[PDB]
DNA sequence: TAGGGTTAGGGTTAGGGTTA
């Protein structure tokens, strides 16, 4: 593969443009300040595959909104001068001032209007404001800069990746046509392909093609603590490699095509004797690793030879991602950069609690954690990888102390026991991933959200939803700022006989959804229960908004959600499609109801940008004004309810027929969806014998029914 | 052999160590400690961690001098402040400060074998028998502290009866503690950086009993005789008024300890 | 908050060369102890000639007294009508063993490296 | 002239800014701050972010959760505050052994120690470490440590109201530090003023200039003849030192500049940059970078362990590879050369170094 | 073929305006 030149595609413009599908990005402004770099893959037809490529857009200008003041408002004496403002006003004064006391050459200035709701203060709902362009290499201004004119601006220290992916229209990773292609000089990554691209407008749109197929590699290791100074140690290496896993279908057979395996020994034990003859005679593709520096370098060797792209395994930003930088760091394995795709030699200051420098290495491939994609999928007993395989593949799996470690050394056939225990675990952490297909998943999720790739594999719910709303206020041309329960006491008593148990869809969306609560259609005058201050034990929660009112933003958008969940929902009933097809429907669907769910915590987590509390009141006392309503109503009808919470409430039946329940849950769903037609309710389970014990703690024999109308009862305790 | 230098050039002479191997060559008379020797023709090699020293070949001559003093006699080692160190103006490698105690970050206390030096349990070897013929035990004891003179930062080891010295306690103390510390085998405190005698260390590493000021005769870590230039300055967010900001910093001094006294 | 207490010498305070209503620290040696009205009367020997300065001490009770002994005492110096000169104690301990020279010699290298820095200014 | 503070982008670089700084209480009373980052105050061109103090206590006053103290150090008062720390869920003793009861009992005799040696009444002696900190329009002192001192001679008092003088004479008044050097970055334009030097900066210029296309043979003229080179070449000063001929003027500049090329030539050779060979030609050199067969040939002898034994360790040393390969070869290899095939053959994931100077395969 | 293990490590914040 020639480095000198550039495989580009041929347009309807005529034009030989390249075509990629980028994964990730990436962006330094404390060395290298405005430069963003992309990765991805384009397709060669002279090899007919795809390659990693590289892609670095240089040349972004800053963007900012100042706020203008109604009246002229003296910087010194803060008094009014007794003149007007005008654009032109505004325009010299920030030239006289702003330019001369922060050095300012380059400057681009145009009088624009956007639209602000938000709970920052100061701000005129509607205004003329005024845009700046200038570069990120003059010092950037104060963010509480204040003018004669101005009274604040916006987008002060905004990222610049943000707004150059923001001004393309650019949802999550999807082709793209780039123009104007650039040789490069002096390589900086280890991509295949390296590309100079020099304006950020050269970029377009472009979602008519499946993404092509990537590399996954899982792979795990032993660890070994020093007694003398509690340094451990990683030993064996084990790996199962895959070439072109599919993103767009099920898992695929064989998940794998080859695994390969090294393993060392500590500073005081020796291998056992004749170990190589032991391997020819056994004839296993095992290397042995001379040194602990032998093994690093020969794993960063092979993993750079794969070039992989997602990579997985066992709470590796937990323990393993530090473990294997601080082992690097001590031996001082030469090039360490080579674990990503950038070539670097500062690494991050490692042992931070956030771990935001681990995060930060590992920039340019895909990085997935078991843990946390079982603990967002569904529930288990334990988050222990044991507990894991027992509730998938119901298979024992041996944990080894160091007891048994330090004399495994002994023969050769114990470690090549212990090797393929590792890669069994290996193959098994792969095949438990592969049939819960959660890459697909999130790539789905990425899709609807826009977002960035990446962050989604962290579990970080609040990014997402942070970037969708970005992305809604956006669309409608709006300023977003900057960055830095209750339990019911019913009748008391305990029912050995049939009970019910009920609990309702989306209660804060359908909230939401009802009274159209959104941050342009909400006031924040009155003195209800929230936002006061400290006088006294009364404050505010904002009133219900009012429907007549223009209908809201993001219930627009969660709309279109429930709009897409119906469509998909009517797609599935019709028959003789692929099953691949109906999978896709069914982690679609279950995408969009993981996002609905998210609509609430967008506001409800406090860490939020656009957090805002009047909202979160507001949607906990309608919460329980519902919650209320729906009791009493329910026990109107001669039912008494032993318990609820929120929107789970289980109601007492007193019967042992399964048919009379049956027809009661119907009745109850009737009866209270007459009151809100958007929020439904839905049969959680029935238990046959349900025994109260303690706070949180239930006997029950759970009803699971058939298709002949009887019921199993089966035992479920907690 | 070690041998200090001396020239003109620099008024600080780095010290350097002559490897005489004996397949071929016999010591000559004259050398000893104290005796001004002069060589020439020796042939230099690069250790695996950096170092020079020179090798002693065929082709070397060897001349003395002068004779040893009928009686050794000893100098005291200069003052100076911790600051002196980055600037590159003759600084010496071997001086004593007038420093005080900020912190600690670990401390480490050992009994290992008498030959293979394993971890040893109430006197007996971890791999008791198959490599070792006898029984003993040797206590070992590791500390690192963080000390300021009044114009700078250094980090400073010590080793063996140092650590005893430096946490000012009787011999006495020290033996009793090693002596209650010699069932479980071994205790590592990562007190800092990436079980009643957990409590008792923790409350007395961070109290004034430990903190006092302290005269430290101190000796440079990194070897005179080592070279390596390959540091430029980092970067942090070192932060005061609830606003964090960025600053290159130098790399911290590393130290050794010779000896430890109160004030 | 108080006024800091600058040091001063027995004989430059026993000839009265401070204003009234500012705050001193001197040393001398105890030499009575009058009990019944609240009055120390301290000494301090210059050569062949004998300083000596009155002190309150209506704010220090109760008080141990050492006879002929070293002392130090801070406070604010008041210009009585007939009495003269003298101090309202503070702050009063004792030292024994610390010998004069070295600290008259500290103030005096204080002193002049106090105007060595203000020749600049 | 307004007095420009330094950047915060340098204040690391002085000694001093970690440190626990000794000054006069007026000092600090009567010296600024500074406005690019508030809570950090500046003096003299030397940043300072921790004091420490000494003194007898005059003020004493309790809060809630924080004392106060009033020091004096002769010259000036200064408010204290020390933070009430937590001794919350006092730990319970157990009727273990008698070594678990005499470490109690060592534990109980620490903590009354502590407490005694805490204990602040007015007209001690008191020793202060922190930082600053402005509140209410007036200065205080943050205390990270405290302790009272028991000198019953005034010995330590009066040695650091000797000592602190010297400290100000021999560190503090001073102009400031030696960090970045002064002009290092870049040259002031290419004249410069050492000669030496000048060839210096010229020899990674014409490294460059090669890199950038990709050059695998030269000549010296051809790079003589460019005319970024001879302009970078051409300063002042290398005009004063060019006076050789008188007749020849141009042609001995000519022959000047020629030679300083030589010597960026030749000390990019001793780079193991560019190599030589024996073709008759006297100004041919070639990148060793760009030399593929050369790598492929390093890459398989190191493959074959350099002719040593399998059954011995894998891999050789620097030196019997340097020998290796310039047996096999070329008897001409330079040893500079040979390190940065190495290095760029493990650029490419080649080889793996077990250690220093020892490659093994894979 | 000559040093030991080589590891970078603490790097926040806390509140006046009061008597029997």
């Amino acid at each position: 593969v020639d480095s000198s030149h550039l495989p580009l595609v041929k347009g309807a413009d005529e034009e030989q443009v390249f075509h990629f599908y980028w994964l990730d990005a990436y962006e330094d402004q404390y060395n290298q300040p405005g430069v963003v770099f992309l990765f991805g893959k384009v397709w060669i037809e002279s090899a007919e595959t795809h390659v990693s490529c590289c892609v670095m857009v240089k040349n972004i200008e800053r963007t900012l909104y100042f706020l203008p003041r109604e009246m002229k408002i003296d910087l010194n004496t803060g008094k009014e001068t007794g003149t007007p403002i005008s654009m032109k006003d505004v325009y010299e004064e920030f030239d006289e001032k702003i330019a001369t006391k922060y050095k300012i050459m380059k400057f681009k200035s145009k009088p624009v209007e956007k639209n602000y709701a938000f709970e920052i203060p100061d701000v005129p709902e509607k205004s003329e404001y005024l845009e700046v362009k200038y570069s990120a290499e003059m010092p950037q201004l104060p963010q509480d800069l204040k003018g004669e004119t101005f009274s604040h601006v916006f987008g002060t220290n905004t990222s610049s990746l943000e707004l150059f992916l923001m001004n393309r229209k650019i949802k999550g990773p999807c082709w793209l046509e780039v123009k104007s292609p650039q040789l490069l000089n002096q390589p900086v990554s280890w991509c295949k392909v390296e590309a100079m691209a020099l304006k950020p407008d050269l970029v377009n749109v472009i979602k008519d093609v499946s993404p092509p197929p990537l590399v996954v590699m899982a792979f795990s290791m032993k660890t070994m603590q020093n007694a003398k100074n509690h340094q451990n140690e990683i030993i064996a290496m084990a790996a199962l490699v895959h070439h072109s896993f599919a993103l767009d279908k099920a898992a695929p057979k064989p998940p794998f095509q080859s695994h390969f395996c090294v393993v060392s020994k500590p500073k005081d034990c020796i291998f056992p004797y004749a170990f190589k003859e032991v391997i020819e005679k056994k004839n296993v593709k095992v290397e042995v690793a001379a040194t602990e520096r032998t093994l690093l370098g020969f794993f960063l060797a092979k993993v750079h030879k794969i070039d992989p792209d997602i990579i997985v395994g066992h709470n590796i930003y937990g323990f393993e991602l530090e473990v294997l930088l601080q082992r690097i760091n001590v031996c001082k394995a030469p090039h360490w950069s080579k674990i990503g795709r950038l070539k670097r030699s500062n690494m991050p200051k490692l042992g931070g609690r956030s771990g935001f420098g681990e995060r930060n290495a590992t920039c340019g491939r895909m990085i997935c954690d078991v843990e946390i994609s079982a603990k967002e999928l569904i529930r288990c007993k334990s988050y222990h990888l044991s507990e894991l395989v027992q509730q998938i593949l119901k298979t024992e799996r041996v944990v080894i102390p160091m007891e048994n470690i330090q004399n495994m050394y002994s023969e050769s056939s114990q470690l090549l026991y212990l090797l393929e225990h590792t890669w069994k675990d290996a193959k098994f952490i792969l095949q438990i991933m592969c049939e819960l297909n959660v890459l697909p998943l999130a790539l789905q999720i990425t899709n609807i959200a826009g977002n960035i790739m990446s962050r989604t594999l962290m579990g970080g719910r609040s990014e997402r939803n942070e970037f969708l709303l970005l992305h809604a206020f956006y669309e409608n041309n709006y300023i977003v700022p900057d960055k830095q329960g209750l339990v019911l006491d019913p009748k008391v008593g305990f029912y050995d006989k049939f009970i019910l148990l009920l609990d309702f869809n989306s209660l804060y969306p359908s909230i939401i959804q009802e009274f159209n609560i959104c941050f342009t259609t909400v006031q924040r005058v009155a003195s209800e229960a929230q936002k006061v201050t400290e006088d006294g034990e009364q404050e505010q929660i904002p009133e219900l908004p009012d429907p007549s009112l223009e209908m809201g933003i993001l219930p627009r958008e969660i709309r279109k959600l429930v709009e897409r969940r119906k469509q998909v929902k009517q797609l599935m009933k019709q028959q003789d499609l692929n099953p691949d097809l109906i999978l896709q429907y069914d982690i679609r669907q279950k995408a969009l109801k993981l996002t609905a769910n998210s609509m609430y915590g967008c506001l409800g987590f406090s860490y939020s940008r656009f957090y805002a509390k009047p909202l979160a009141a507001l949607v906990t006392y309608k919460g329980r004004e519902i919650l209320m309503h729906t009791k009493e109503m329910v026990q109107k009808m001669n039912l008494e309810v032993i318990y609820g919470d929120t929107d789970s409430i289980m109601i007492n039946t007193n019967s042992t027929n399964l048919e009379e329940v049956f027809k009661l849950g119907n009745k109850v769903k009737s009866e209270v969806n007459k009151l809100y037609k958007l929020l439904e309710i839905d049969i959680d389970g029935v238990f046959k014998s349900l025994l109260l014990l303690k706070k949180k703690k239930y006997a029950a024999l759970v009803v699971e029914p058939t298709s002949d109308g009887n019921y199993v009862t089966k035992q479920e305790l907690k | 052999l070690t041998v200090a230098l001396e020239t003109a050039e620099c008024e600080f002479p780095p010290h350097l160590d002559v490897y005489i191997e004996d397949p071929h060559l016999p010591p000559s008379l004259g050398l000893l400690p104290g005796a001004r020797v002069h060589f020439s023709q020796l042939e230099k090699r690069v250790s695996r961690s950096h170092n020079v020293y020179c090798c002693f070949r065929s082709s070397t001559y060897v001349q003395v001098l002068s004779f040893p003093p009928e009686t050794t006699i000893s100098v005291p080692l200069p003052h100076i402040y911790l600051a002196e160190l980055l600037q590159g103006g003759q600084s010496p490698f071997q001086a004593t400060a007038s420093c005080h105690i900020v912190s600690v970050f670990s401390l480490q206390l050992f009994w290992v074998c008498a030959y293979c030096t394993s971890i040893c349990r109430q006197g007996k070897c971890t791999r008791l028998g198959s490599t070792c013929p006898t029984q003993t035990a040797i206590s070992q004891a590791i500390i690192r502290l963080l000390v300021e003179d009044g114009t700078a930062e250094a980090v400073v080891t010590c080793r063996n009866h140092h650590v005893a010295a430096a946490l000012g306690l009787c011999p006495r103390e020290w033996a009793s503690l090693l002596d209650f510390v010699q069932v479980p085998g071994r205790v590592v405190l990562q007190f800092a950086g990436p079980e009643p005698m957990t409590m008792f260390l923790w409350t007395l590493c961070t109290s004034p009993s430990v903190l006092r000021p302290i005269v430290l005769s101190f000796e440079l870590e990194r070897k005179p005789s080592k070279i390596v230039p390959l540091e430029p300055p980092r970067l942090q967010r070192f932060q005061c008024g609830e606003l964090p900001f960025l600053t290159h910093v130098n790399p911290r001094l590393r130290l050794s300890c010779l000896s430890i006294r109160e004030s | 908050l108080p006024k800091p207490g600058t040091y001063y010498l027995p004989w430059e305070v026993s000839a009265g060369q401070v204003p009234d209503g500012s705050t001193l620290r001197t040393f001398g040696r105890l030499c009575l102890y009058d009990m019944i009205q609240s009055r120390v009367t301290l000494m301090a020997q210059h050569g062949s000639d004998q300083h000596q300065v009155l002190v309150c001490t209506k704010l220090v009770e109760p008080f141990h007294a050492q006879v002929g002994s070293l002392y130090i005492v801070l406070g604010e110096l008041q210009h009585q009508q007939d009495r003269g000169s003298v101090v309202k104690a503070r702050v009063l301990t004792c030292v024994e063993g610390m010998n004069l020279p070295l600290l008259e010699q500290a103030i005096r290298e204080q002193r002049l490296y106090k105007q060595e820095r203000g020749g600049s200014q | 002239r307004c007095e420009e503070e330094t950047p915060s982008l340098l204040w690391g670089l002085d000694p001093v800014f970690l440190a626990f700084a000794k000054l006069y209480i007026r000092d600090i009373l009567d010296m600024k701050e500074s406005r690019q980052v508030p809570g950090v105050f500046l003096y003299n061109g030397h940043p300072i972010k921790q004091v420490d103090v000494l003194g007898t206590v005059i003020g004493v006053r309790e809060r809630d959760a924080f004392y106060s103290y009033g020091v004096d150090d002769s010259t000036g008062v200064i408010n204290c505050i020390c933070w009430k720390k937590l001794n919350t869920e006092s730990v319970s003793a157990a009727p273990s052994a008698a070594r678990e009861l005499s470490l109690t009992s060592q534990l109980k005799k620490l903590q009354e120690t502590i407490e005694q040696k805490t204990k602040i009444e007015i007209g001690d002696t008191i020793r202060v470490r922190g930082s600053i900190r402005t509140y209410r329009e007036e200065r205080e002192i943050h205390a990270t440590t405290y302790y009272k001192v028991d000198d019953p001679v005034w010995n330590i008092q009066i040695a650091r109201m000797l000592e602190l003088p010297t400290i100000y004479r021999k560190v503090y008044d001073q102009p400031f530090h030696s960090s970045a050097l002064e002009k290092e970055e870049a040259l002031s334009n290419p004249g410069a003023l050492d000669l030496p030097s000048l060839t210096s900066l010229l020899s990674e210029k014409a490294k460059e200039f090669l890199m950038e296309n990709r050059v695998q043979s030269f000549y010296q003229q051809e790079l003589e003849m460019v005319e970024s080179l001879l302009s970078l070449a051409n300063q002042p000063v290398i005009h004063s030192a060019s006076s050789d001929q008188v007749n020849f003027k141009k042609d001995t500049t000519s022959k000047a500049i020629h030679s300083i090329f030589k010597n960026a030539i030749q000390l990019l050779q001793e780079k193991g940059l560019v190599f030589q060979k024996d073709d008759g030609f006297d100004n041919l050199y070639y990148v060793t970078r760009e030399d593929k067969d050369l790598h492929r040939k390093i890459h398989r002898i190191i493959q074959q362990d350099c002719q040593k034994p399998n059954h011995m360790e894998k891999g050789c040393h620097f030196l019997h590879i340097l020998a290796c390969a310039r047996l096999s070869i070329r008897p001409g290899l330079s040893e500079a050369v040979l390190q940065q095939v190495l290095e760029l053959l493990e650029d490419q994931s080649d080889i793996v170094s077990t250690m220093e100077h020892y490659y093994t395969a894979f």
